[PDB]
Formats: C-alpha cells, structure tokens, sequence
C-alpha cells in the first residue's frame, strides 16, 4: 500500500514519468478519406495506444495493488475515456481540430466521412476548447487521467481505490495551491475539472455505441484486443 | 482474455 | 443576475423549495416498461417546473434551456431515484407504490444491469451519508453541466456552477468537516456524477432498444427526449 | 414544434 505514502510532488513526478508517447497513424495521403479508411485509421491507432495504456496503468500508484480481475475490469471500463482525454489534451493548441496523431490532424468536416461521427467530433472539440479556456496544465491532465482509470468502474478493495482517489484529489489541490490560487478558487477549479470527467464519460459511451455500430456495419475488421474491450461494454 | 494476459507480462 | 448574489444559505433554501413532488405509479416486460416510462413522462412535466426554479436557469435563452433539459433529463430522474432509494437497501423506489428489487429487473431484457448500477449508486450515497442539501446541489449541477460544453452565456452557467461549488463547500464546513475532508468529499460527490452520466447513457440506449423492438409505446415528449440523443 | 420548447414557456 506504498502509493499511500507518496507526497503530492512524488505523485505528480510519478505520473509525468509514466506518460505514454504520442503515436503516429498509418495515414496514407494517396488514399481519399472513405468511411472504411478513416474508421481504419482511428481503430488502428487505438489498438497501438492500448498496449502503451496497459503498461502506463501498471504505473499509476496503487493500480497493481488490486487483483488482476479488478485491474482488467477498470481498463475495460475506462479505455476509450483515457484515449479520448488523451486526444483532447493533444488537441488543445489546435483550435477547431482533433490531433489524433501528428500526421492525422482532423477537423469537424471529416467526421462527416463517417455517419454519426460528426456529433462525436463536436463533443471532443468542445472539450478541447474547455481545457483551453481553463488553461489545463500537464500536471492536472495526468491526475485526471489517473482518476478516470480508478473511477470509471470502481465496482477494503474498493476502499483502497477510494483512498488512492483521495490521494489524487489532494495532489490536484496541491498543484492549485502551488499555482497561487485562493482556497475558494481551488475548490471551484477542482469542481470544474471533475465536471469535465462527466462529459468525457458521455463521449466514451457515445463512441462505444458508435464503435459497436461500425462493427455491425462491417466497416472495418477490428483487432482481437478491440473486439474484447467492445464485448466487455456489452455483457 | 487478451487484456488479462497483457497485464500479466 | 440575482442568482450570483445569493448567499449559500439562500441557494440551499431556493433549491429545497423548488423540489418537485414525489409521484405515484399508475407484470410483463411490456407492462413493466410501461410503468417506468409512464412515470418518467409524468415526472418530466414537473422537472421542467423545477428547472425554472433553479437559480440562473431562467436567465438562459429558451433554446439553451431545451438543450440542457434534453441532455440531462434522465440523469436528473435517476439521481432522484437513487436518492429516494437510499433508505431502502437493495430496492429502487421508483414511486412509493413501485418499490422494485433486482429480481423484478430480470423481467426486461438488459434492465437488471441498469438496476444493479442504480442500486450500487444508492448504496454509495448511503455509505457517504449524503445529505438532502447536498443532493439538491448535485441535482442542479447535473442540469447546468450536462449540456453546457456542447453549446458569455456559458460564462454565466459556469459562474452559477461555481456558486453551487461554494455552497457545497459551505455545507461541509458548517457540518464540521476538515478543510481536507471538504475537498475530498467534494471530489467524491462530483465523481459520482460521472457514474450517473454512465447510467443515463445505458438507460437511454436501453429505452431506444425498447422503442425499436416495439415493446412500449412512448409519449410524444419522451420520443422527443430520446431523439435529442441520436 | 417541440413539446419541450412548449412546456418551458408556460
Ligand atoms: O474516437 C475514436 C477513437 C480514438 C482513437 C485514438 C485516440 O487517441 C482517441 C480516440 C478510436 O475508435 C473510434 C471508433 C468509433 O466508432 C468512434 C470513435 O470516436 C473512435
Ligand atoms: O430508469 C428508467 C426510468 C425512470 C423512471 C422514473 C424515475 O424517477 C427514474 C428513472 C424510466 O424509463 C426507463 C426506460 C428504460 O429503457 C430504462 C430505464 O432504466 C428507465
């Protein structure tokens, strides 16, 4: 239970260290955006990020203290929320665009390539603007990503998880106190950040039913990893 | 389950 | 706007005062679905009356109010459900004459999964000993937050939402929680709102599958509530 | 028009 001993600064340092890299898509220009090709690009990218996610999780303090079964359940619940908050974050300096990868910068117009995708792109773009408005910092972003992981399926064992969650809240508050925010302003900012998580949950649920829909339309073959995560949100 | 195997490694 | 000048005590009073009534219910998969949707449809009319009593809401343009309501309606109904189910462990008090357990959920395809979540959430408010003043704060947060991003009108909502944060903290302080306990509890409460979003989304897609299998006839308002989501 | 729109203007 040694994650419960870290200072606020050790926690931030630990999460910043565990950050996965930004990956490249296999976008090929000489190949107009179809529904299949873009669905192909997005899901290929998700597949590859998934392996980096699994390993990052193992490095969120307190995550390995849970049984393999709980760990599985949390990543199954959280995986698209995590990819999405990742995307939103990367997309912050690109107003009106989603930077899925350095070589895949999309705007709301090409969400249209895929039925129902545009409503999702708009939600993602709206969350990116919010981050930008609030001037979300990297240290905050990594705390939020760890909360998504531990929160989104927290169902002793889930008291340990609630101890770890409290530790991360403490860490966000520490970060804001450090930034020179008044107590009042600290509470307000903390609530603004955690209320974003509700929108990210919404987007994940929307993306998961879109994803499931795309598989029934046979738009693209999906990874065995991806098929498993998808069948976890439906049984 | 593929995830199960990946967490193990 | 006068919403922003309310003290915390006045915010809590206005909220408690605007609370909607508890309605009564009016067993096949079809009949049970009929009950649940008939209830929701009647509650919807009262929710709308409540929304208008939420400080700040009336300040929004009618189109923003519609957007917020369309986004949040089922989240609002479910948090109410989970609140009134609190002192009924293992049961969901849809109405005082409709108190259902997980066994009654198995009657409808896909519904027990939703019941089990609503039940876990109710158990969570119970372990946390969520107080009524806290509840009304959370419910109004859902109303103002759920559709907010997908919109200086936002700015106003966010000020109003900041005011609600303050009120929540004040209640915790007054109650005697430590300053650390305050931010810890605020976070725990807000995190539960993401579980409520999750549940609304599952309930929403479930309702849509009930509609498409022709299991229950839905009112014109419910059909419209559901269209906003696809 | 929308029932919701309508219910709100009462
Ligand atoms: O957004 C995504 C992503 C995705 C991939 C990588 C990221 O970094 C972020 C999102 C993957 O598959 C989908 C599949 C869908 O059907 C709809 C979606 O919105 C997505
Ligand atoms: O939970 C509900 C409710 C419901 C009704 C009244 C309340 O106070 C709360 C939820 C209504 O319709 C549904 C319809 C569904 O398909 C699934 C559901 O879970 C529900």
């Amino acid at each position: 239970s040694l994650a419960l001993s870290l200072t606020a600064d050790q926690m931030v340092s630990a999460l910043l260290d565990a950050e996965p890299p930004i990956l490249y898509s296999e976008y090929d220009p000489t190949r107009p955006f179809s529904e299949a090709s873009m669905m192909g690009l997005l899901t290929n990218l998700a597949d590859r990020e998934l392996v980096h996610m699994i390993n990052w999780a193992k490095r969120v303090p307190g995550f390995v203290d849970l049984t393999l079964h709980d760990q599985v359940h949390l990543l199954e619940c959280a995986w698209l929320e995590i990819l999405m908050i990742g995307l939103v974050w990367r997309s912050m300096e690109h107003p009106g665009k989603l930077l899925f990868a350095p070589n895949l910068l999309l705007d709301r117009n090409q969400g249209k390539c895929v039925e129902g995708m545009v409503e999702i792109f708009d939600m993602l773009l709206a969350t990116s603007s919010r981050f930008r408005m609030m001037n979300l910092q990297g240290e905050e972003f990594v705390c939020l990503k760890s909360i998504i992981l531990l929160n989104s399926g927290v169902y002793e064992e889930k008291d340990h998880i609630h101890r770890v969650l409290d530790k991360i809240t403490d860490t966000l508050i520490h970060l804001m106190a450090k930034a020179g925010l008044t107590l009042q302003q600290q509470h307000q900012r903390l609530a603004q950040l955690l209320l974003i998580l509700s929108h990210i949950r919404h987007m994940s649920n929307k993306g998961m039913e879109h994803l499931y829909s795309m598989k029934c339309k046979n738009v693209v073959p999906l990874s065995d990893l991806l098929l498993e995560m998808l069948d976890a949100h439906r049984l | 389950k593929i995830l199960h195997r990946l967490l193990q490694d």
